RNA sequence: AUGCCCUGACGAGUAGGCAGGCGUGGAGGUCAGUGACGAAGCCUAGACCGUAAGGUCGGGUCGAACGGCCUCUAGUGCAGA
RNA sequence: UUUUAGUGGGCCAUUUUUGGUAAGCAGAACUGGCGAUGCGGGAUGAACCGAACGUAGAGUUAAGGUGCCGGAAUACACGCU
RNA sequence: UAAUGGUUAUAUGCCGCCCGUCUUGAAACACGGACCAAGGAGUCUAACGUCUAUGCGAGUGUUUGGGUGUAAAACCCAUA
């Protein structure tokens, strides 16, 4: 009778879609990412900072 | 009944159907078949073609009585003979005693054949006849019989 | 007055195609037409008998009757709001194939001979056509490449 | 003796499976969503590592919403827009991009703002403003055994799995994004920025693609 | 008086309201047009083929 | 005038018709009086059939 | 009383009074459509009346309902008021207005003893 | 505002009624509207639709079409299922014992078939007897065969019997219908 | 059961078409209808129902007839000429 | 598929046009409008811009604006006069 | 309870040109209208066309006439 709106409605939300409460619990959406010691190469920065 | 038209419908509203610009007028097209080889011959032709001209000869003084032939075909030809008498002779297909159909005493002129009678004889008084009429009846093992 | 006959306004298109005057090359009587083949309406002003009318110039239609030198070919023409079938007894010297209908033709058996090779393995052969998919992935080298335009140019009017 | 119980019971195990199934794809979705997102990522600090450019898939997805009214349209983008189902100012379709949408895209160009949508607006507007086709009937989605009865056959049984053949462009996206009955999306919420709509995007206005930043215009239309 | 003579103005407006049809194909066209020969052979092709399809079912 | 898919008629009322309207209203009042009539004359020529 | 309804909402009680029926005597009040091809009031332009239209028809649930919550039956005798006895939470009697001044005491004294409102029970009463 | 591609407000352009008041035939349209909801058998689609046809969209089926549709291969025991009227016909000299649900029968068509030993069937009792429509057979009664139907698109090349009071010389046969005179259609 | 209910979409408009309704004079049926204890008419910045056409009620005036409903019928609805 | 109404005086705008020095001119083509259409804006206007209309409530916008009339910054910024 | 609400009059803010008509275009310095009551304009008929309803249906149509009657009704009927 009466839409309700995931994303209000935690109800509606855990209705639609199990894995939203995982997502809140292991939090999911503001998960780190490793620390990876990539560089760029010399003509790379050479050629960003040309003239 | 006069509440049904659409004239207790139009009462409020200007034109009463008629339109404001075309303002109904006496005759707009003229009385009648007025200029229908002028300014009505595409509805002349198309819808009426044939009507300007003449066709062939003139009959002065025709008598329809003259001309009176009312065909009757084989199709039927049995519904002359009356439904209780038609099963006994249906059945019992024979010579020798086969019925009789008065054809001009039912009102017919000429005796066409459409198709398809049973194989019984019967006794045809007929006016006219026509070549498979003749054939059918006689196929069937009857006679056409001309009276007048 | 004004004038509606029946080349009018034909000027250049009844021409005859610059430095391809003359007779017609014997290729285009040797060609077979059988009823259902699709063909491309030219006229040829050098032949005057069995030209089709300006309209159909250009118009691509189906045989459906096949006389001595003459094929009959059927064009649909847009008369009002609707469609009207046109029956066009043209000689076969304003007529060529169309080149669509031989490229189909050949997919059509190139399809028969793709779901082969499905009916031995592999079945849905994806044999449907598909429009010009976005670019994938790429990584450009520079190697001997390095990237390199200057700016715009200034203004200048070199007379 | 009518027996309801031991169907009750069967019916609310049947459903206890089919959220698993849902509970393990949306899981699945969740893990290729990121490692794509971390592949790209990682395929760009590589390739400058190594000299080089990394150039982009480029998108397979854009999502068209149209900015204009209904009166005087030329006849050609008044029936592209018909085929694209943008029947109203503010209604929204996800478009699969080939070479044969492209070129109506250019025809629309000044009645639309299109570009391409991120996996957080197409989970939005499917949330939000998801509606499905079913005997034409306009169904809101609300609940995941209406989007299995008609989208089933395609293996498509949850919100999160049309969410899914949507943002990747997947065999069944034409059946999966028909049934979505076009956005209804109001006006955005911080207006349109722009003091004329109706110049491009590129000198100014709002229409045709602005490719990434449709989703800022989207959000604030949702 | 002097009057507009001609303008198609608001004709394909009334050309598509009605929806433009293209002419509704059928298999088995009319015979009308094709070569007389032709055809007056193809009543003998296809009468011979129903006495050879008739008799051979029963 | 001429118009639609219509049936050319043939109706002849461009005299004055309307002073030759005869309308029979008294059918039943002529066929009343035609039985008082036999009656009467049955009773003038009686026994005579 | 009447049974529980909905609070009733009328969406225009102002009367729609015909066009120009202020102006003129010959002109009545009685609502007719300006079919006039000039007519502003016809073509809607702001500042004109209101013309009525389907849109402020009322509501079904409180349609033809009193503000007492009953449907108004016209009684015009006591055996026509007994054919709301049952009845007596969704209908009220309206005695006729050409009913007897004696036997609007007679309807009245039904109605009282079957339960019945009677909406106007003042018509004809030496007070 | 809306780009509207179709007609708002459309009807279908289908009875979903008869426009008759006949008390008995909206009782049969009660009957046949229960059965198509709750069947699923298509036969009491078609029959309840047949119901609400108009006159001429409701044609005659003679006897001699009912014993035709008999000589179908396997068919000879099948109910015959006429929405209307089935007439006579004096053409047909044997009539098989069948089964004929209709809603009228004229005085004749009712003696051919009882005299055959058949019955003649309301389409209560046929939905009684055959509420799946199970064994039956429908029947139609020819639609074009109508005289005004030889009327329908009369124009120029098309045959189709021009509209006319008067037969014979002098109507219609001349300028316009041979090349002697005028032109020919 | 041209009922009751569920669901979805839609709603501009001259000329024009159609549908569902309102009102008037007279007719068949019905309400064993109203009525000299007051019919009909008329007046009423009093009341009520209907989106509306209109319907209803109260008060005043008045003095002989007149309504509802199912149908029939038309000399049937006015701001203009 | 049948049947039928009105219409058969038109006008404007963009673009491409013929004639004309030019026209709120006379004539064409394609489209969109007006006529037949209200609403917000252009002070005002048939045609422009925005947008097409059941009755209401709340939100957000369009085109256009935000000194005062007049709802909304005598806002912020760089200059020019 | 006139407290809310209705009606009504007034006041205030903002809006609101005179209707009908012909016209491409009307508030026009285009035509008609000083006001009010009453009357006042797509009807009936002959012959038909499409459609629809009904009766009967290879037939159909009693009503020109005749019989009958409680008398312009109703009912019944031969040959055309
Ligand atoms: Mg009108
Ligand atoms: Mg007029
Ligand atoms: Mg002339
Ligand atoms: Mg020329
Ligand atoms: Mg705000
Ligand atoms: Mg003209
Ligand atoms: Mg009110
Ligand atoms: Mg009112
Ligand atoms: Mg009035
Ligand atoms: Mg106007
Ligand atoms: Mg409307
Ligand atoms: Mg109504
Ligand atoms: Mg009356
Ligand atoms: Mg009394
Ligand atoms: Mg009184
Ligand atoms: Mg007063
Ligand atoms: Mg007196
Ligand atoms: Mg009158
Ligand atoms: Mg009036
Ligand atoms: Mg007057
Ligand atoms: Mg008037
Ligand atoms: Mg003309
Ligand atoms: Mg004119
Ligand atoms: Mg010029
Ligand atoms: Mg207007
Ligand atoms: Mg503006
Ligand atoms: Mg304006
Ligand atoms: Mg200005
Ligand atoms: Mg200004
Ligand atoms: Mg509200
Ligand atoms: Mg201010
Ligand atoms: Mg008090
Ligand atoms: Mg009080
Ligand atoms: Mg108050
Ligand atoms: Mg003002
Ligand atoms: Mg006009
Ligand atoms: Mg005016
Ligand atoms: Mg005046
Ligand atoms: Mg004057
Ligand atoms: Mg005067
Ligand atoms: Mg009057």
């Amino acid at each position: 009778v009466l839409k309700k709106n995931p994303l209000k409605n935690k109800q509606v939300l855990l209705r639609l879609n199990p894995y939203a409460k995982v997502f809140a619990a292991e939090k999911l959406g503001s998960k780190k990412a490793e620390k990876t010691g990539t560089k760029p190469a010399a003509v790379f920065t050479e050629t960003l900072k040309h003239d | 009944p006069s509440r049904f038209t659409k004239t207790r419908k139009h009462r409020g509203h200007v034109s009463a159907g008629k339109g404001r610009i075309g303002k109904h007028r006496k005759h707009p097209g003229g009385r009648g078949m007025a200029g229908g080889q002028h300014h009505h011959r595409i509805n002349m032709d198309k819808y009426h073609p044939g009507y300007f001209g003449k066709v062939g000869m003139r009959y002065f003084h025709k008598q329809q009585a003259h001309f009176w032939k009312p065909v009757l075909n084989l199709d039927k030809l049995w519904t002359l003979i009356p439904e209780d008498k038609r099963d006994q002779y249906l059945k019992s297909a024979s010579k020798e005693t086969a019925p009789v159909i008065d054809t001009l005493a039912a009102g017919y002129g000429k005796i066409l054949g459409k198709g398809r009678i049973p194989n019984v004889p019967v006794i045809v008084k007929a006016r006219f006849v026509s070549k498979l009429a003749e054939e059918k009846i006689r196929a069937a093992g009857g006679v056409v019989e001309l009276i007048a | 007055g004004k004038s509606h006959g029946y080349r009018s306004r034909t000027r250049y298109m009844f021409q005859r195609d610059f430095r391809k005057h003359g007779a017609v090359h014997l290729s285009t009587y040797l060609k077979v037409y059988k009823v259902g083949d699709i063909v491309d309406i030219k006229a040829n002003g050098s032949i005057q008998k069995g030209m089709p009318h300006k309209f159909y110039q250009g118009k691509t239609g189906v045989v459906y009757n096949v006389t001595k030198s003459s094929v009959g070919v059927i064009i649909n023409k847009m008369v009002g709001n609707r469609y009207l079938e046109k029956r066009l007894n043209l000689r076969v010297e304003h007529i060529k194939h169309s080149k669509c209908r031989q490229e189909f033709l050949e997919r059509v058996k190139a399809n028969a001979a793709k779901r082969a090779e499905a009916k031995a393995q592999g079945v849905a052969v994806q044999l449907k056509r598909q429009p010009a998919q976005p670019r994938e992935s790429r990584i450009v080298s520079t190697e001997g490449n390095v990237p390199q335009t200057l700016a715009p140019v200034p203004y200048e009017t070199f007379i | 003796a009518e027996q309801v119980a031991a169907e009750r019971a069967a019916r609310k195990a049947a459903n206890k499976e089919k959220r698993a199934i849902i509970l393990e794809r949306n899981a699945a979705y969740q893990k290729e969503y990121e490692t794509a997102e971390r592949n790209i990522i990682q395929a760009k600090r590589d390739a400058k590592a190594a000299g080089s450019y990394y150039v982009e898939a480029q998108h397979k997805l854009v999502f068209v919403v149209r900015i204009k009214g209904i009166n005087k349209i030329p006849p050609k983008p008044r029936k592209v827009l018909q085929l694209l189902r943008l029947t109203r100012i503010n209604s929204g379709t996800f478009v699969k991009v080939t070479k044969a949408t492209l070129e109506l895209l250019k025809l629309i160009e000044p009645y639309v703002a299109y570009g391409y949508p991120s996996y957080s607006t197409i989970r939005q507007l499917v949330y939000k403003r998801g509606f499905g086709k079913i005997n034409k009937q306009r169904v809101p989605l609300s609940d995941n055994a209406i989007i299995e009865a008609n989208l089933g056959k395609y293996g498509i049984l949850s919100i999160d799995d049309l969410i899914h053949e949507i943002i990747t462009v997947g065999p069944h996206f034409k059946q999966a994004n028909n049934f979505l009955w076009p956005f209804k999306l109001s006006n955005p919420s911080g207006g349109w920025g722009v003091p004329r709509k109706f110049k491009h995007f590129i000198q100014g206005g709002s229409f045709g693609n602005r490719e990434e930043f449709i989703n800022k215009l989207v959000k604030s239309m949702n | 008086a002097k009057s507009k003579n001609h303008t198609a103005h608001n004709q394909t407006r009334k050309a598509h309201r009605n929806g433009i049809k293209k002419p509704k194909t059928y298999k088995y066209p009319s015979l009308k047009g094709v070569d007389p020969k032709f055809r007056r052979n193809h009543k003998h092709a296809l009468h011979g083929t129903a006495k050879a399809l008739a008799a051979a079912k029963k | 005038a001429i118009s639609k898919n219509l049936p050319i008629l043939k109706n002849h009322f461009r005299k004055h018709w309307q002073e030759r309207v005869k309308v029979h209203f008294d059918q039943a009042g002529k066929k009343v009086s035609r039985r008082n009539a036999r009656a009467t004359r049955a009773a003038k020529i009686a026994p005579r059939p | 009383a009447s049974l529980p309804h909905p609070k009733i909402v009328k969406k225009h009680t102002k009367k729609f009074k015909r066009h120009h029926s202020d102006r003129y005597h010959r002109v009545a009040e009685n609502w007719r459509k300006q079919k006039g091809i000039d007519s502003v009031v016809r073509r809607r332009f702001r500042g004109n009346i209101s013309q009525p239209k389907i849109g402020y028809g009322s509501n079904k649930k409180t349609k033809f309902l009193s503000p007492s919550g009953h449907k108004t039956f016209l009684v015009a005798n006591v055996k026509d008021l007994e054919t709301l006895t049952m009845h007596t939470k969704t209908y009220a009697a309206e005695i006729a207005h050409n009913i007897s001044a004696k036997n609007r005491v007679v309807i009245l004294a039904r109605a009282k003893a079957l339960g019945i409102k009677v909406t106007n029970p003042k018509g004809r009463l030496a007070l | 505002g809306i780009d509207h591609t179709s007609k708002q407000h459309k009807r279908s352009g289908h009875r979903t009624a008869p426009k008759s008041d006949n008390v008995y035939l909206k009782l049969l349209v009660k009957l046949y509207t229960f059965l198509a909801r709750r069947t699923d058998a298509p036969f009491n689609k078609v029959v309840l639709k047949a119901l609400f046809l108009s006159k001429i969209n409701r044609p005659p089926v003679s006897v001699s079409r009912i014993a035709r549709a008999l000589k179908q291969e396997g068919a000879a025991n099948k109910t015959v299922v006429v929405v209307g009227t089935v007439t006579d016909d004096a053409r047909i000299f044997e009539f098989p014992k069948t089964t004929v649900a209709a809603l009228r029968f004229t005085a004749g068509a009712r003696a051919k078939i009882v005299k055959a030993g058949g019955e003649c069937i309301t389409l209560d009792q046929l939905a009684v007897r055959a509420p799946k429509g199970q064994n039956t057979l429908i029947l139609r009664g020819p639609r074009n065969s109508r005289e005004a139907v030889r009327h329908f698109g009369m124009g120029p090349h098309k045959g189709k019997a021009p509209r006319i009071l008067s037969t014979g010389r002098k109507f219609e046969r001349a300028r316009g219908r041979r090349r002697s005179k005028g032109f020919k259609v």
